[PDB]
RNA sequence: UUUGCUCCACACAAUAUAGAUGGAUACGAAUAAGGCGUCCUUGUGGCGUCGCUGAACCAUAGCAGGCUAGCAACGGUGCACUUGGCGGAAAGGCCUUGGGUGCUUGCUGGCGAAUUGCAAUGUCAUUUUGCGUGGGGAUAAAUCAUUUGUAUACGACUUAGA
RNA sequence: CAGUCAAGCGUUCAUAGCGACAUUGCUUUUUGAUUCUUCGAUGUCGGCUCUUCCUAUCAUACCGAAGCAGAAUUCGGUAAG
RNA sequence: AACUGGCGAUGCGGGAUGAACCGAACGUAGAGUUAAGGUGCCGGAAUACACGCUCAUCAGACACCACAAAAGGUGUUAGUU
RNA sequence: AAUUGUUGAAAGGGAAGGGCAUUUGAUCAGACAGGCCAGCAUCAGUUUUGGUGGCAGGAUAAAUCCAUAGGAAUGUAGCUUGCCUCGGUAAGUAUUAUAGCCUGUGGG
């Protein structure tokens, strides 16, 4: 449809996002992801944090930097579950890779895009109202994960200067409802009226 | 300071609560919840509309803000001389919803070349709009 | 299975003023103004008459609709703890150290100092929580008496003080050294 | 963490200048000549860096270096490092960094009497290194064979790979180590017999 | 097993010399189609008779309308069924529409609360109850109180596209 | 070492391309709740309204969009210039002043289009490099060898040398 | 090596600590049974060395229990840092 | 040991993997329909429909098959007297 | 021939090589002078996916609908009662009234 989709992942659970976001890749689509540490996964913290050291714990015995390598960020854990979803070692897969970014925050470029959203991975709709689960912002830190105060610094900046710009916006649509209103009854207006518009 | 609770105000799934079906060949034709069978299953009746009496999960129906006096269980000849009187039709077509319906009914309907009529319209809208909007 | 609705009053009294956006709630009356978060839990509020309020649990299950009642409850407190106060009381008991208690201060801080516990040349500490006010009993030996609005707030500031007067490596049941909370009531009294 | 400016002195020795070079005898020197250019103008644009770094910057270090000429040593090309400052308030850290500009800053403003502090450098260096030496293994015993500052098992049959684990000979010192706690028992002064 | 149809079934004994005009019962047979359902009336005569279809015949096969289709019921159930462990009798109480539409959800009620399928459930008795406050369980006498209603939270919406530019609401 | 390097300009050439072909169209937060308008005592506020999908919004007519006349407006948009200001998370992009200029399908005209023969993507993207032209700007170093020994099996390291 | 029932042991008191007759398991450093792989060859005890892992934890950390007064011990939990 | 079917001597599709299981037995091709088995993504194929059940601080997830038992639970579920 | 040097082209993120198929590069035969390819129309064989017409069964579908008789409550109107801001409640009567429903029989 579009050159580039960006999705705000605040709200998305895990899997649902990566199956949604792998399948997009390699029908061509190029796709960035962002606010990553906002992410969501089914089941509460701990369930998912047990998880993580399970993971944890696996390593190349007789060198440790050979085997599975654990990345903290909420964005490579997003990363993660992608890949794996993904024929990640063909050529086509690693082209399919290429396209996708995933981000922490809403930086450059980005912010000042439209980014989207998923329902069909939206936990908001899909989980069970009463169920447990985690964000992947407390989930990454309680692993290693440095910048996660860093990043709500920079990202409440970030949402003043919006506001502003959307306040701006507000003030300026209801200038354009107002013309919007004078041209309304008039001959023209009457006539798109009949024809859906 | 009086104490100040909010609200959530549901739709409500109760006897003559009009609902408009959304898929199946009445799908699109509104109706009345006579009976309620449980927390699922209701039984429906629209003889207004031309959608027989039946048995329909709420799944396939979304609730609408209208309601009328109905008694429970009534059958369908009871059913069409209240929902007449209680005018629910002109109601419903009165609505924000009903109308951004036929909106974009219409804007289906279209002739390529009604289209191109469309188009001419918004050019001459516009212009005296993008104006107004530059004068106060 | 799936109990259709079911439902908790809250009454209201002459001194108090509850409000509940989202599931956000602050009762406000003399003593004070308390606000706690149910956002967690998922019932349906509905003012009826500033001295009525309902919750509601909508096709609940035995797990749902169990914690109405104790979401009832929670403001309840709410208010009681706001009309009233509460007040929490607890008696030191030694068998040969007197248990001697303080209260001390460093950075802003007041704490609940507790020496020769038991003889420990130890310093025990325990911090005061905000809201709470603490007052060494007159006229009754070694009561303590915690004070204020959070019934939370001061049954935690209780059994802080009492457990870190936990005994080790000793029969617990000789040894019954410790500070123990002797008497929860309010503030107000007659009631 | 991020660099963003990099600020410099208008005018810098040919001690660190002799630092940015490999073969200085043979060079024409140019280094920083145009940036110091940046003075002549009114200061503008240095003006403009130094004040970035106070509207940005969270942290803020100095650019220092040795004074290699006022030591015994035969070695002329001066070291020159960042040390981050630890007074107050940002745009003061800069003010102060501003300020010292080719002036000189010298050990006791730094240290007292009593104080602990941590050393951190690169380890004398010993080359290739048996297992004996560079790990401590035991001395295998006089009988065997083929040598014995070894270790004789370098690994179980599996995993059959030797691992990262085990003692193996090699390179011994030139590591780099941060050594903590030691005691100032005299700060003394040059101009002082 | 599938979706129900109602069938009564009419079976007798093959004549013999000595005894032309056998005596005839009748069942009523839950079952998707007609082929099933006379297999179930020979599965539940051999239970009470001596016949086998091997020796006996069916008369009539006739489909059976519910009376009232648009007449919500409440539904007594009857059932026999084997668990892992043993067998076992109960009973169910289903409010529909139709004896064959509540069929359909006690096969799927055993089903889901007692892992039991359909080669395991025998269907007793099935019942129109008339006077409410007959009515003994719960999960029913619930739709029973009067003037009834009740929202529906949390509604959510089948999204058509895989990306969305809103930000769904839940609201109703 | 054969007049080399670099930024801006155009020209020819080559070589690409994980896949342009109207527009990635900016609050935040909640979801057992919110968006928007409006009123006030500015609140966890009164009142109104909406959702039930972007099926939208914006754009979109003109030789792939040629040549020209006019009217109504004083609005729109493209460009190159300039005014003031914002943005460091990867800012490298956003907002604003003022003239000059192109276009305007807001409305009314004059002229052209065929023969590409009944379809044959019927070519209009953006990569990177190379060679000459002249509009700005800039005049190093690293290595070998020698050398120190804070280094070293050898490479490597560390010094030193107009 | 660990359970279940609990008749009994434990002054009294089944289960603090134990536990008959029975019965249910687990483990694969016992030993058997088997003969699938290797007889144009997998070098075959023990130690030395040295690494790593398991836990059915001996010690060390913090705990619950006691037929824990104290000191000592014991049964048990989180635990192989 | 018995009967049949197989593997051996046999590829093809399913069972990730696999002599023997499921399906189906092979000349070279085209169009169509299917079996066994599947259809979030890897991966062709409904993030399809409908009723329930399950929340596990070591959930669970498809025959052969890659194991678990007695005994318990005031978790919750529906039933019985 | 194995194996080697040079030169030329090309590929190379823990081997190489192979199958089916196609892009691109290089190279080549034949065939025009009816050769290669296409596009539409009408048809033929196979096939897939739609719109639409006429009929047969059944309790000669079962319902709705209409008429009729009976009935009850998750009891409509009225009445009574009791508080209760001039009626609204609540608990009583009370089966159709200022709503309706159920059950049988009959009709199309
Ligand atoms: O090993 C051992 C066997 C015993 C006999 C010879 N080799
Ligand atoms: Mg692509
Ligand atoms: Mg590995
Ligand atoms: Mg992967
Ligand atoms: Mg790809
Ligand atoms: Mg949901
Ligand atoms: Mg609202
Ligand atoms: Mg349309
Ligand atoms: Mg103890
Ligand atoms: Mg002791
Ligand atoms: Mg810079
Ligand atoms: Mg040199
Ligand atoms: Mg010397
Ligand atoms: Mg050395
Ligand atoms: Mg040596
Ligand atoms: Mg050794
Ligand atoms: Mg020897
Ligand atoms: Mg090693
Ligand atoms: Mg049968
Ligand atoms: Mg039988
Ligand atoms: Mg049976
Ligand atoms: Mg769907
Ligand atoms: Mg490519
Ligand atoms: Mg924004
Ligand atoms: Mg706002
Ligand atoms: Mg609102
Ligand atoms: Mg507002
Ligand atoms: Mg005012
Ligand atoms: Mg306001
Ligand atoms: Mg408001
Ligand atoms: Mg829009
Ligand atoms: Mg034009
Ligand atoms: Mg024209
Ligand atoms: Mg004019
Ligand atoms: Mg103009
Ligand atoms: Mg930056
Ligand atoms: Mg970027
Ligand atoms: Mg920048
Ligand atoms: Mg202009
Ligand atoms: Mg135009
Ligand atoms: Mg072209
Ligand atoms: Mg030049
Ligand atoms: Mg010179
Ligand atoms: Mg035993
Ligand atoms: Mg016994
Ligand atoms: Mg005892
Ligand atoms: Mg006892
Ligand atoms: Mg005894
Ligand atoms: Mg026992
Ligand atoms: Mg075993
Ligand atoms: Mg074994
Ligand atoms: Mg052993
Ligand atoms: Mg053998
Ligand atoms: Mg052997
Ligand atoms: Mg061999
Ligand atoms: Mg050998
Ligand atoms: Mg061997
Ligand atoms: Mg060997
Ligand atoms: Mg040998
Ligand atoms: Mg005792
Ligand atoms: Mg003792
Ligand atoms: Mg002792
Ligand atoms: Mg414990
Ligand atoms: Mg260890
Ligand atoms: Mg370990
Ligand atoms: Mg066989
Ligand atoms: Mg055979
Ligand atoms: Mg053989
Ligand atoms: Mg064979
Ligand atoms: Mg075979
Ligand atoms: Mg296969
Ligand atoms: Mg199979
Ligand atoms: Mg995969
Ligand atoms: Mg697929
Ligand atoms: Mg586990
Ligand atoms: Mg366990
Ligand atoms: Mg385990
Ligand atoms: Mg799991
Ligand atoms: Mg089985
Ligand atoms: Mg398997
Ligand atoms: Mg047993
Ligand atoms: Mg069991
Ligand atoms: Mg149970
Ligand atoms: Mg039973
Ligand atoms: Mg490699
Ligand atoms: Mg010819
Ligand atoms: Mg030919
Ligand atoms: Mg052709
Ligand atoms: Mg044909
Ligand atoms: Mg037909
Ligand atoms: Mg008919
Ligand atoms: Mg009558
Ligand atoms: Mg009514």
């Amino acid at each position: 449809v579009e050159p580039v989709v960006v999705i705000d992942g605040k709200g998305h659970l895990v899997g649902r996002l990566a199956s949604v976001v792998a399948k997009q890749l390699l029908n061509g689509q190029k796709i960035v992801v962002v606010r990553a540490e906002e992410l969501n996964i089914s089941g509460e913290f701990f369930r998912n944090k047990l998880k993580y050291h399970d993971f944890l714990r696996k390593a190349t015995a007789f060198n440790k930097t050979r085997g599975p390598f654990h990345f903290r960020a909420p964005s490579r854990i997003f990363y993660k579950a992608l890949r794996g979803m993904v024929s990640h070692k063909t050529a086509r897969g690693k082209a399919a890779l290429e396209r996708l970014k995933v981000f922490e925050g809403i930086p450059p470029p980005y912010d000042k895009k439209k980014r989207v959203v998923v329902p069909q991975a939206l936990r908001v709709l899909r989980l069970k109202p009463g169920r447990k689960y985690t964000t992947l912002g407390k989930l990454s830190t309680s692993v290693g994960w440095k910048y996660e105060d860093v990043v709500a610094k920079l990202e409440a900046k970030r949402k003043v200067s919006s506001a502003e710009y959307y306040a701006k916006k507000r003030a300026f649509t209801k200038k354009v409802a107002s013309a919007n209103a004078t041209a309304a009854e008039s001959d023209v207006a009457k006539q798109l009226a009949a024809l859906g518009y | 300071t009086d104490s100040i609770v909010k609200a959530s105000n549901w739709r409500l799934v109760e006897v003559g609560r009009v609902v408009l079906i959304k898929k199946g060949q009445s799908a699109g034709k509104l109706a009345a919840i006579v009976e309620i069978i449980d927390q699922k299953k209701v039984l429906i009746d629209g003889p207004k509309a031309g959608v027989p009496r039946q048995a329909i999960n709420l799944g396939q129906v979304v609730l609408t803000p209208l309601t009328f006096a109905l008694p429970r269980g009534a059958r369908t000849a009871t059913v069409s001389k209240k929902w007449a009187a209680a005018a629910v039709c002109e109601k419903w077509a009165a609505s924000s919803w009903a109308k951004k319906i036929a909106q974009r009914e219409r804007r289906a309907a279209l002739t390529d070349f009604e289209r191109f009529q469309v188009m001419v319209l918004r050019k001459q809208k516009r212009y005296t709009v993008k104006k107004a909007l530059a004068k106060a | 299975m799936k109990y259709i609705q079911t439902e908790q009053q809250i009454e209201v009294p002459e001194g108090v003023t509850v409000s509940i956006k989202s599931r956000i709630v602050k009762v406000v009356g003399p003593r004070g103004t308390l606000t706690k978060n149910l956002k967690h839990i998922d019932v349906t509020f509905t003012k009826v008459n500033n001295q009525l309020i309902k919750v509601a649990v909508h096709n609940g299950g035995r797990k749902h609709v169990a914690a109405l009642r104790t979401v009832k409850s929670l403001v309840d407190n709410m208010i009681t703890g706001v009309t009233k106060g509460y007040k929490y009381k607890m008696r030191y008991v030694y068998a040969h150290f007197p248990i001697n208690v303080n209260i001390v201060e460093k950075d802003g801080a007041k704490f609940i100092e507790v020496r020769n516990f038991l003889g420990d040349k130890k310093i025990r500490n325990v911090p005061v929580r905000d809201g709470v006010t603490i007052e060494f009993s007159t006229n009754v030996k070694d009561e303590i008496v915690l004070s204020g609005n959070s019934v939370e707030d001061v049954s935690q500031n209780a059994a802080d003080l009492q457990q870190i007067c936990r005994v080790r490596n000793k029969d617990i049941r000789k040894f019954l050294d410790g500070i123990y909370v002797s008497h929860k009531g309010f503030i107000t009294e007659d009631l | 963490l991020r660099s963003l400016t990099t600020v410099w002195a208008e005018h810098l020795s040919d001690e660190v200048k002799r630092r940015f070079y490999k073969n200085w005898y043979k060079s024409k020197k140019k280094a920083f000549t145009k940036y110091s250019a940046k003075y002549a103008q009114d200061g503008a644009g240095i003006e403009r860096e130094l004040a970035r770094i106070k509207k940005y910057a969270s942290v803020v270090r100095v650019l220092v270096h040795t004074q290699i000429r006022k030591t015994p040593l035969a070695q002329k090309k001066a070291h020159l490092a960042e040390i981050q400052l630890n007074g107050g308030s940002i745009s003061e850290k800069v003010d102060w960094a501003r300020e010292h500009f080719e002036k000189t800053v010298a050990v006791d403003s730094v240290f007292e009497q009593n104080e602990m502090i941590d050393a951190i450098a690169v380890t004398k260096g010993h080359g290739f290194e048996g297992v004996t030496h560079r790990w401590g293994t035991k001395k295998l015993p006089r009988k065997t064979h083929r040598g014995l500052r070894k270790v004789a098992c370098i690994g179980a049959w599996h995993p059959a790979h030797v691992m990262w684990s085990v003692a193996r000979a090699g390179q011994r010192g030139y590591h780099s180590r941060t050594s903590i706690n030691h005691k100032i028992y005299r700060v003394g002064k040059g101009d002082d017999e | 097993m599938a979706h129900f149809k109602e069938y009564q079934v009419i079976g007798r004994r093959l004549p013999t010399e000595s005894v032309p005009e056998p005596k005839l019962f009748r069942m009523r047979i839950f079952a998707s189609n007609e082929v099933i359902a006379k297999s179930r009336y020979w599965y539940f005569l051999q239970k009470l008779h001596k016949v086998k279809k091997a020796s006996g015949e069916i008369v009539s096969i006739n489909q059976i309308n519910e009376a009232h289709p648009t007449k919500v019921k409440n539904f007594g159930v009857w059932v026999r069924y084997d668990s892992r462990s043993g067998t076992h009798n109960m009973y169910k109480e289903i409010r529909d529409v139709s004896r064959v539409a509540a069929v359909e959800t006690l096969y799927q009620d055993m089903a889901a609360r007692h892992r039991a399928r359909f080669r395991s459930i025998h269907i007793l008795k099935v019942a129109e109850i008339e006077k409410t406050a007959d009515v003994k369980r719960q999960y029913v006498k619930q739709f029973l109180t009067k003037d009834l209603k009740f929202p529906l939270p949390h509604r959510v919406q089948k999204s058509t596209k895989t990306f969305s530019y809103k930000r769904p609401s839940t609201f109703y």
